RNA sequence: CCCGCAGAAGAAGCACCGGCUAACUCCGUGCCAGCAGCCGCGGUAAUACGGAGGGUGCAAGCGUUAAUCGGAAUUACUGGGCGUAAAGCGCACGCAGGCGGUUUGUUAAGUCAGAUGUGAAAUCCCCGGGCUCAACCUGGGAACUGCAUCUGAUACUGGCAA
């Protein structure tokens, strides 16, 4: 299933920062990102109009840590569902649960919350929830079990989220350790960055 | 981060009050500019050169501070870019259509002067015409092949260059400067907020300006298209 | 050997339009009367006038707004070798409801928006957008 | 402001008596995002001078083209060289689908999302033609209301 | 064109033909290989190509390509054969597949080790 | 299904990297060995063969083969053509077939509108619910592009009369 590399190689080839790590530091500068993926990393490509689609998706594949299986159902779901095609596939992809322990901020990293909705640690709506592939509906509330509370973890990646933009969608406690997701979020509350008209399209093909 | 240059910050106690935002106030009664914050607006300004030199468009670097005086001149002849760095002449833009001629008499004279008649008519003569050549070349050198009016105005000092922003802000040209604590973002588009008067950092910011600008236009398109 | 007159109306029509005539003229009917007073009800042809007691003559002004012609495009739906009726809810929009498809209905000849609210459908006649 | 795109680049022959001597054409179109298009052919004997050719060419060929909302007023064909276009509006249809060389016009003009078909031959300059050629096909309401009807509450409805 | 003539005779469609006639709706057969031989290809190339005749399994006999580099087929070798034409040799359709029954891998092979039947060499 | 114990411990391959098509260098070989879906590579400096490094895609799968549709507007009803590209009978008359100027009246067959019955359930689609999520199951609907009958409309088409 999900990737388990070097985690920064993918941040390499593309370019941009995708958040891969912890954050505890900047972007390292050591890690040259920004010149080289490989090896004939200096040796930059025309990187054409099919590759800037599939730089695309692989950019929002690598920052969210889906498949292309399960990514393609995710397309599917947001053509299924109505309005914006773009749009509902980003909130499918914000609605994930592993990404919404992330933007609570009770783990550093994608995979880190990952691992603590995989350890049985992640309790929504009073229940426990194994799976990262949870959709969480708007008005429901995500907390931790006893078991792994107040574990090194929580709180030193809640002590670094701070600065880390915060997600304005979902409430959060942090002594109570638990969060509200309000609403979806509307295309205009993330980012700028990635270009889903690319990704809608290159699946359209 | 304060990458190989010391950008840290500035003067004492007569900074502008508009540059709230960058300001930490040390134990030496110095001003720290915001290190954190000065490099997005660094890179949202080299995000704007790789597009308007990838316009091919003309950018004119302009700094005295007689200190930034030669970096300038090295730093901007590696691209393919003009560069103003002894005395900014008031209306070198805004009244380019009189400094047009004066350019006339730079070209229109060196070309007499290096084959011509340098020797023709009297020793005085030289003495005249010859520096008169060194009057306008050390005033004009860098902007007599531009022929055109600028589409950037790279700024080391809004303090002390503040008429050559004016100047470019009556007309249309976007100028953006490296801001010192003391200096008005007021017309700077794109304001770089760091150090003015270090010899590391004008060869820091210019030298990354000058990376942008060589780097940007394509190599890699006309490339292909070949 | 003229087989179908309503088509032979829309063909001076468009050459007309093309060939910038200030006025038009087919023998008349009853047909092509009501069908050019949809088109004057529409706005694309000012003008017709039906002249004539035993060998009638209907002629049409033909609109000029710019240099350009008014009459864009004029279609021919259901000709007499392939007849085409349509129902209520599945009556075409021309140029994406910009344009009027002249249908004829068992009241009268009208155009698709206006069987819309009549509710009801028709054979098709012509697409004139 | 200007946001030009290059399509495609091909390489002719002369065939003089010596040997068969080479240039390249560009195929260029340039256009701000607010439905104005322009495209330039453009030769040289080298590649950047050909597409160098083709961008002074196209910015003084440009067509006003009238769309809401980043998308066609109506569904339109378009014919050049048989090159047969069919390029429809599709509201929200998220995603700017046409083929090769016809995506390029579009989304310098302004397009985000079309449901665009290119029949006949696909050859790239006859298909950006075409496309041209349909963009100024198109008009919009205020067009057609002020030739006809003379209320865009009666020609819309 | 011409509606009228549509009803009287409706338009034909177009028939398709299969490449592959050695069994068809089946994606390997298995023949008996008798004659292994070699086979100069057509004119642009020039190689020596080992190619096998096979008897198969419901009465036809036809040809096919030996890829890899070296074999280990004589004349009784039952092998099975997929699809698949070479463009280099006049009439070879098919294609042994390697490491099936007797016509085994290919010895030293390291890329593309699915094709050609070479298992992972661990120790 | 839940609780506890143990320790990162038991758990990553497959295809590809000349263009189409995302991803490049060296070495071995020398129109040989081989590759190949189509163009086509291989004659001593092969990004195309074989190996290594590096990269790209997919992932408990990956690739090849077979088969259907698509792309193919490449049988065109939607939606093609026929001077020279494939294609206008050598030219007519002419039965069946198809199509038919214009006005009035009648009919209501075609056509249109409504209603009723039926078009099984499952399946597709929408709004929900339950399995920790999903696949899956399921509630309600929509739809089942239709057929028959009754009631009307009569602009067009047809039947009849003038």
């Amino acid at each position: 299933a999900r990737y388990l590399g070097p985690k920064l190689k993918l941040s390499r080839r593309e370019g941009t920062d995708l958040f891969l790590k912890s954050g505890v530091r900047a972007i390292d500068t050591k890690c040259k990102i920004e010149q080289a993926p490989g090896q004939h990393g200096a040796r930059k490509p025309r990187l054409s109009d099919y590759g800037v689609q599939l730089r695309e998706k692989q950019k929002v594949r690598r920052i969210y840590g889906v498949l292309e299986r399960q990514f393609r159902n995710y397309y599917k779901e947001a053509a299924r569902l109505k309005g914006n095609t773009g749009e509902n596939l980003l909130a499918l992809l914000e609605g994930r649960l592993d990404n919404v322990v992330y933007r609570m901020g009770f783990g550093a990293t994608r995979a880190e919350a990952r691992q603590l909705v995989s350890h049985k640690a992640i309790m929504v709506n009073g229940r426990v929830v194994n799976i990262a592939s949870y959709q969480v509906s708007p008005n429901d509330v995500v907390s931790i079990r006893e078991k792994a509370k107040k574990q090194s973890r929580v709180k030193a990646a809640l002590e670094l989220a701070e600065q880390r933009e915060k997600p304005t969608w979902l409430e959060v406690d942090a002594g109570k350790m638990e969060g509200t997701f309000k609403r979806k979020p509307e295309r205009s509350d993330l980012s700028a960055d990635i270009n889903e008209h690319l990704i809608v399209e290159l699946y359209s093909k | 981060m304060l990458k190989a240059g010391v950008h840290f910050g500035h003067q004492t106690r007569y900074w502008n009050p508009k540059m709230k935002p960058f300001i930490f106030g040390a134990r030496n009664k110095v001003h720290i500019i915001n290190l954190e914050k000065t490099v997005p607006m660094f890179n949202e300004a080299l995000a704007e050169l790789n597009k308007i030199a990838s316009r091919k468009g003309k950018i004119l670097f302009v700094g005295t501070k007689r200190a930034a005086s030669e970096a300038v001149k090295d730093a901007a002849l590696s691209c393919d870019q003009f560069f103003v760095n002894h005395r900014w002449l008031g209306g070198m833009l805004t009244n380019w259509k009189t400094v047009r001629q004066s350019i006339k008499r730079l070209k229109d004279l060196e070309t007499q002067s290096q084959d011509g008649t340098f020797d023709k008519l009297t020793k005085k003569e030289a003495l005249m015409r010859t520096r008169e050549l060194e009057k306008l070349e050390n005033s004009l050198g860098g902007i007599k092949d531009m022929g055109g009016l600028p589409d950037a105005l790279f700024v080391i000092d809004a303090d002390h260059e503040h008429i050559a922003i004016k100047e470019a802000n009556n007309l249309g040209i976007p100028v953006f400067a490296i801001v010192d604590t003391n200096s008005d973002p007021d017309g700077v588009d794109f304001v770089i907020p760091g150090n003015d008067d270090a010899i590391r950092a004008v060869t820091l910011y210019l030298g990354a300006v000058a990376a942008t600008v060589r780097e940007g236009r394509s190599q890699d398109l006309a490339s292909q298209a070949e | 050997s003229m087989q179908d007159p309503i088509a032979d109306m829309l063909t001076r029509i468009r050459n007309g339009q093309a060939a910038n005539k200030a006025a038009v003229t087919m023998p008349s009917s009853k047909l092509k009367v009501a069908i050019a007073n949809v088109l004057k009800e529409e706005g694309f042809i000012e003008d017709f006038k039906v002249e004539g007691d035993t060998k009638p003559e209907l002629e049409l002004t033909l609109k000029y707004f710019q240099g350009k012609a008014v009459v864009e495009s004029i279609q021919r739906v259901s000709r007499p070798g392939l007849r085409i009726y349509k129902r209520k809810d599945e009556l075409p929009k021309v140029m994406a409801g910009l344009g009027i498809a002249v249908v004829s209905t068992s009241k009268g000849v009208m155009t698709d928006r206006a069987a819309r609210q009549a509710g009801l459908g028709g054979e098709i006649i012509c697409y004139v957008a | 402001e200007l946001q030009e795109k290059l399509i495609a680049v091909n390489r002719v022959s002369k065939t003089v008596k010596g040997g068969r001597i080479f240039s390249f054409t560009a195929l260029t179109v340039v256009g701000d995002g607010n439905g104005r298009v322009g495209f330039g052919y453009g030769k040289a004997r080298e590649v950047p001078a050909a597409i160098q050719k083709a961008m002074e060419k196209a910015r003084r060929n440009m067509i006003n083209v009238a769309l809401n909302n980043g998308t066609l007023q109506h569904p339109v064909k378009g014919v050049h060289t048989g090159s047969r276009v069919f390029m429809q509006p599709a509201s929200e249809g998220t995603g700017i689908i046409a083929g090769g060389a016809m995506r390029a016009v579009l989304e310098v003009a302004g397009v985000h999302n079309v449901l665009a078909k290119a029949y006949g031959s696909t050859n790239p300059i006859n298909v950006v033609r075409a496309t041209i050629d349909g963009l100024e096909n198109m008009n919009s309401p205020e067009m057609v209301a002020a030739k006809r009807g003379k209320s865009v509450e009666e020609i819309l409805g | 064109a011409t509606v009228n003539q549509l009803v009287r005779k409706p338009r034909a469609r177009k028939v398709a033909k299969s490449n592959v006639p050695a069994l068809e709706a089946c994606p390997q057969k298995r023949g008996v290989c008798t004659r292994v031989y070699t086979t100069t290809p057509k004119k642009p190339n020039s190689a020596l190509r080992k190619v096998c005749r096979v008897r198969l399994t419901n009465g036809f006999e036809v040809t096919s390509y030996i890829g890899g580099e070296g074999h280990n087929l004589q004349e009784h070798s039952v092998i099975l054969i997929r699809g698949g034409r070479v463009k280099d040799l006049p009439g070879v359709r098919y294609h042994t597949v390697r490491g099936a029954l007797d016509c085994s891998g290919v010895k030293d092979r390291k890329q593309a080790r699915s094709k050609y039947g070479v298992k992972r060499p661990k120790a």
